[PDB]
RNA sequence: AGGGGAUCGAAGAUGAUCAGAUACCGUCGUAGUCUUAACCAUAAACUAUGCCGACUAGGGAUCGGGUGGUGUUUUUUUAAUGACCCACUCGGCACCUUACGAGAAAUCAAAGUCUUUGGGUUCUGGGGGGAGUAUGGUCGCAAGGCUGAAACUUAAAGGAAUUG
RNA sequence: GCGGUAAUUCCAGCUCCAAUAGCGUAUAUUAAAGUUGUUGCAGUUAAAAAGCUCGUAGUUGAACUUUGGGCCCGGUUGGCCGGUCGGAUUUCCAACGGGGCCUUUCCUUCUGGCUAACCUUGAGUCCUUGUGGCUCUUGGCGAACCAGGACUUUUACUUUGAAAAAAUUAGAGUGUUCAAAGCAGGCGUAUUGCUCGAAUAUAUUAGCAUGGAAUAAUAGAAUAGGACG
RNA sequence: GGAUAGUGGCCUACCAUGGUUUCAACGGGUAACGGGGAAUAAGGGUUCGAUUCCGGAGAGGGAGCCUGAGAAACGGCUACCA
């Protein structure tokens, strides 16, 4: 959200649901920020290093929190099968 | 409208100053006068061919066409030698930013050269006041009928 | 829809993508077009023919094998009825309903049913009349209507 | 739900759906080469007769009409083409 | 009976954007619907749509993304007059700086701004944001 | 769409349907029926001069109690006869019968003022002077 | 206007009750109640909720139709049947739970997809009282139906919910 | 809503507020009013869905027909440079529009008048090793519109333009001392004159003129009474 | 055909049966001259225009006419009414 000459005006470029890309806002004390763990060679799980996803309060409310997560973490590589594009 | 007779009046019908000297033996009997009214309307040969008199014929009469050229669907053919078209049109009501159907019934004189039936689209031309109401004249028939000879009987 | 009730019955033919074919169908255009007219003359409505040819014969849809609706096949063979068959089957009904009401003035429900039917009739004709298949003046009439079907 | 392939639905969920409410709607009746061994030459029948089909030569019978599919009479075989 | 095939297509889209979805199946397609769905993706308010060819009138499948708040249609396709196009955008677009009234002109179905550079006019179809 | 036809060509319906429902518009009707010119004591005018018949003492409406001193007036232009209030303390001694008062409204569009029942007019001047003036004492009532 | 007139029973007459008691309770019982021929056209004629089309969400029942099964039961010799079971699918009458949503709320899968305000269309309402009154027209044998004002008056009337 | 004996509402005194050469009051209308609702209401219970269904006028009404690709011409903003003594244009770049082509493709149509344009070419060349460039007659462009014949399915919408009164409105110029105004005025050799002005826009529903060919109608070849010849 | 400056049911004679209408004819109301405009300022609107410019009608109500290029004139006439 620029300005006349360059200059990033207006505070706060808010988050964004990964499922729906609708805006995660402030009084949305209902949404979520899942951090999955970046593992390495044999079980060990590299702390402080994540793959993350943010889901709107709305999606979680409509119950779609699980299924949509599945698809997200799988076509991001941390699920093999489970999910299916067809139905 | 006319048809038949031609000389069916108390008065003798004839074109003004279109003399035929009987002394001079002829094969057409009556010399006839016609004109091309202009503006791109063929003067149908049934004006030239014909025998009707009609002093209000735009092709064989003393009326002249000028001013508005209008078109309308023929809606009534019940008066001798003059019909009444209905020109319709949508009218804009600006508070509502929408239109409504209105119409007018312009009465117009029609020359024997044309045969018109009800429904035909016509093209009229303005002329001098010809009667109490008619200020236009049939100048071209656009349609024909309504595919009438293809509404007939059984196989 | 359901133009004279609160019926909402989705119910139809689900007709092939295969706008030609069927390949397992031998025969010929000759064959059916002939076969069509045999029943035409034997006195059948294009509907009954389409139905008979669909079961006994392998005529999936008579157009797909002769690019021609049956009523067109019939018309072009001078075997086409006075008035359209749906208008006919309509009128026919309104008659038999009427003959019921003659014998039973006491049946207001028939009255009601009759109205509905004729109002379908009346509106149908207006179509057929508009599109030139019935003379610009054709009318249905209780008086004459019964003689009109038989 | 929330995201799926409307374009490539499964062979089984496209299966159970109504005949009009499928992806491209099509028929689901079939056709039959029907035999009653009294004959040699078999006749082609539509799965939902209406017209109780009679055989080629003999006025035998064949099938009888119902609500939907026809009931084929007694000792008969068939095929779907 | 079914009376503005376009207006239905926009509603479906809107209701799947609301319900948080990412694909709509729309019926029965139309030239216009495409040339509307075209402007939408041309300013990237939906993803890609596919025409499936029932031998009937059509089906489209819009994959969309959620950048869209509201596509909408103007039900009596009023006549707009070169200067009143500002007035339309005014009444129904969220801000001066984005989103288009898409409308119908003799020179193509086009967002109001393209309809400015080309300097044509015609009827009003729908809008997007 | 509930109600209104949305058609592009349905203007006639829409304008006429208006014309109609305007009649439930209270003052639109009054204005077209010419209620002003017809009923109502004043001609439609802002004021009217008339003449005093009797001095009256109207008891106030609840929950108020008093006696609200008025004049029955027979309007000149009109013949029509009207009761009207004589405002402020005293004033009713300025009036006397058969005098010529100028009436005016009460600013309620008809509709009697307050705890006064059915009086819709007030006095502004007697014998040509202004009631106000006389009250204060900037002026004195004329001859007879 | 006939026929019918068992039953219950507007009116009327009584017995009781009551300060009274033209009533409520009990008795008697006319018209009516039923039917034919013709009227009348009104009901809180109610879901107090227009019709057509689309879209948006979960669940178990059920009514009618149909598809599917090395289902159960009927036994005969297996079948055929018929009823029953389970999966589905249209289309019914509904109920359940939610509420993305809607509402002033009560509540509502429509009363939702509306200031992010436009699918098509019909009708009605515009403070309360005056008053469904006067009037005219029209329909009716009548009773009455439809259409249907104003003067004047008046600061509330009303709705849903909360606490008492 | 105050007043029935301590009146924050009356009658006054004091003090105070608002507007001020003006301020009150009556009546009307307009805004507030999304309480007339096209934009923009409401109708379960607040006012309000006809007992029901048919149905003419009226309003409304599914999808489908030249789409996609290639080439040419020259515009108007904008950038990176300025060549130049504030603004200039060529090469470079995008980006936004307009015109005309070839893709099986009426462009109404023949009969010359006419040509502005290249498939031309007749020479060669100012000059960057040349398709960078235009003057230039002798085979080969139609449409740019003349004018005469022969003919044209109907609309709606939309663009642009003519024709148009002034005052009024919006608005430029100008120091009526300001201003409401007005259309004046401004410069000198103020001794024999110099000179800027008296804009612009709106102007619509209809009519006319013209560019468009999406959206929405209308007409056509089915008893062939078809179409070109 | 007459009449007019002239078109025209303008009038007459003869002849026909037409013209308008839910897209509101016809009738009623108007405390109605029409327009340029005026008031209210989100827009869409609502209301208003007797009244400085244009057009129109009148000159107590009606009719009739002279003069003249031009009047159905009224600071012209003639009649009836008031
Ligand atoms: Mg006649
Ligand atoms: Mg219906
Ligand atoms: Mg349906
Ligand atoms: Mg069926
Ligand atoms: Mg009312
Ligand atoms: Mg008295
Ligand atoms: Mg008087
Ligand atoms: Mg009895
Ligand atoms: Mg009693
Ligand atoms: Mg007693
Ligand atoms: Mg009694
Ligand atoms: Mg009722
Ligand atoms: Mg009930
Ligand atoms: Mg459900
Ligand atoms: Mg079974
Ligand atoms: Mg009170
Ligand atoms: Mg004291
Ligand atoms: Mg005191
Ligand atoms: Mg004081
Ligand atoms: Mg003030
Ligand atoms: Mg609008
Ligand atoms: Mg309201
Ligand atoms: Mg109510
Ligand atoms: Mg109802
Ligand atoms: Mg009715
Ligand atoms: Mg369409
Ligand atoms: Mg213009
Ligand atoms: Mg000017
Ligand atoms: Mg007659
Ligand atoms: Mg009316
Ligand atoms: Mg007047
Ligand atoms: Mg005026
Ligand atoms: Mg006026
Ligand atoms: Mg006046
Ligand atoms: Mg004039
Ligand atoms: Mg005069
Ligand atoms: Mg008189
Ligand atoms: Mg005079
Ligand atoms: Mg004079
Ligand atoms: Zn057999």
């Amino acid at each position: 959200m620029e300005n006349d000459k360059g200059q990033l005006v207006e505070l706060y470029v808010p988050r964004k649901c990964s499922a729906t890309n609708r805006i995660i806002k402030a009084d949305d004390h209902a949404s979520v920020q899942i951090n999955v763990a970046k593992v390495d060679e044999e079980g060990r799980a590299i702390p402080g290093e994540y793959v993350t996803y943010a889901l709107s309060g709305y999606v979680r409310s409509r119950g779609e929190s699980d299924d949509s997560l599945n698809r997200l973490a799988q076509n991001d590589g941390l699920l093999k099968n489970v999910w299916s594009y067809s139905r | 409208s006319t048809e038949l007779t031609v000389q069916s009046e108390r008065a003798f019908q004839k074109q003004p100053h279109i003399f035929n000297n009987p002394k001079v033996k002829t094969s057409k009997r009556t010399k006839r006068w016609y004109k091309n009214a202009g503006l791109g309307f063929k003067t149908p040969k049934t004006a030239i061919e014909g025998s009707y008199i009609d002093k209000k014929c735009p092709f064989t009469g003393l009326v002249s066409i000028r001013g508005k050229i209008l078109t309308g669907t023929v809606v009534s053919t019940k008066m001798h030698r003059t019909i009444v078209i209905r020109r319709a049109y949508l009218h804009y009501i600006p508070k509502y930013n929408r239109y409504e159907k209105r119409h007018k019934n312009v009465p117009v004189h029609v020359s024997p050269a044309f045969r018109v039936q009800v429904g035909d689209i016509v093209t009229v031309g303005q002329c001098r006041p010809i009667s109490k109401t008619v200020r236009f004249n049939v100048v071209k028939v656009s349609a024909a009928a309504g595919k009438a000879n293809k509404q007939f009987a059984k196989f | 829809g359901r133009m004279h009730s609160a019926g909402k019955g989705i119910s139809s033919s689900a007709i092939p993508y295969s706008r030609n074919a069927p390949a397992w169908f031998k025969l010929s255009s000759e064959s059916v077009i002939e076969q069509i007219v045999k029943y035409a003359r034997k006195g059948l409505t294009p509907s009954q023919i389409g139905v008979l040819l669909r079961d006994a014969h392998g005529v999936t849809q008579a157009r797909v094998i002769t690019g021609n609706k049956i009523m067109r096949i019939l018309k072009s063979n001078g075997l086409a009825p006075e008035i359209p068959e749906d208008l006919y089957y309509l009128i026919k009904k309104a008659v038999s309903v009427r003959k019921h009401l003659e014998r039973n003035r006491k049946d207001k429900d028939a009255k009601f049913r009759l109205i509905l039917i004729e109002s379908r009739i009346h509106r149908l004709a207006r179509y057929y009349r508009t599109v030139a298949v019935l003379p610009p003046n054709w009318k249905y009439e209780s008086a004459t209507a019964s003689a009109l079907v038989n | 739900v929330l995201v799926q392939d409307l374009l490539h639905p499964t062979a089984a969920s496209e299966a159970r759906k109504h005949k009009l409410k499928t992806l491209v709607q099509g028929p689901r009746s079939y056709f039959l080469d029907v035999k009653c061994p009294g004959c040699l030459n078999i006749t082609t029948v539509f799965s939902h007769a209406q017209t109780a089909v009679t055989c080629e030569s003999c006025s035998t019978i064949l099938c009888t009409p119902t609500g939907g599919k026809a009931k084929l009479s007694e000792g008969t075989s068939f095929r779907r083409k | 009976t079914r009376s503005s095939v376009l207006a239905d297509a926009l509603n479906a889209i809107n209701n799947a954007e609301k319900t948080g979805k990412r694909q709509v199946l729309i019926r029965p397609s139309s030239k216009v619907i495409i040339k509307f769905l075209q402007v939408m993706q041309k300013h990237g308010y939906i993803g890609e749509f596919e025409y499936i060819d029932d031998h009937r009138s059509g089906k489209i499948v819009v994959q969309l993304n959620g950048r869209l708040n509201k596509c909408g249609v103007i039900s009596p396709r009023f006549n707009v007059k070169i200067g009143d196009i500002e007035k339309w955008t005014a009444n129904l677009l969220p801000a001066r700086q984005f989103g288009y009234v898409i409308l119908t002109t003799s020179a193509g179905i086009m967002d109001h701004e393209e309809a400015r550079r080309k300097h044509v006019s015609g009827k009003i179809l729908g809008f997007v944001y | 769409g509930k109600g209104k036809p949305r058609g592009l060509n349905s203007a006639r319906k829409l304008r006429v349907h208006r014309r109609n429902n305007r009649w439930a518009e209270n003052n639109y009707k009054k204005r077209l029926l010419g209620t002003a010119f017809k009923s109502s004591p004043f001609g439609g005018s802002s004021h009217a001069k008339g003449i005093v018949l009797e001095k009256l003492g109207i008891e106030s409406k609840q929950p108020n109690s008093a006696i609200r001193k008025c004049v029955r007036v027979q309007l000149i232009k009109n013949g029509k006869k009207v009761t009207a209030f004589v405002p402020n303390d005293g004033c009713l001694n300025f009036v006397d019968e058969n005098d010529e008062v100028l009436l005016a409204g009460f600013g309620r569009k008809g509709k009697a003022k307050g705890d006064i029942p059915g009086v819709r007019f007030k006095v502004v001047k007697v014998s040509g002077v202004s009631l106000l003036a006389l009250w204060k004492e900037k002026k004195e009532k004329p001859r007879s």
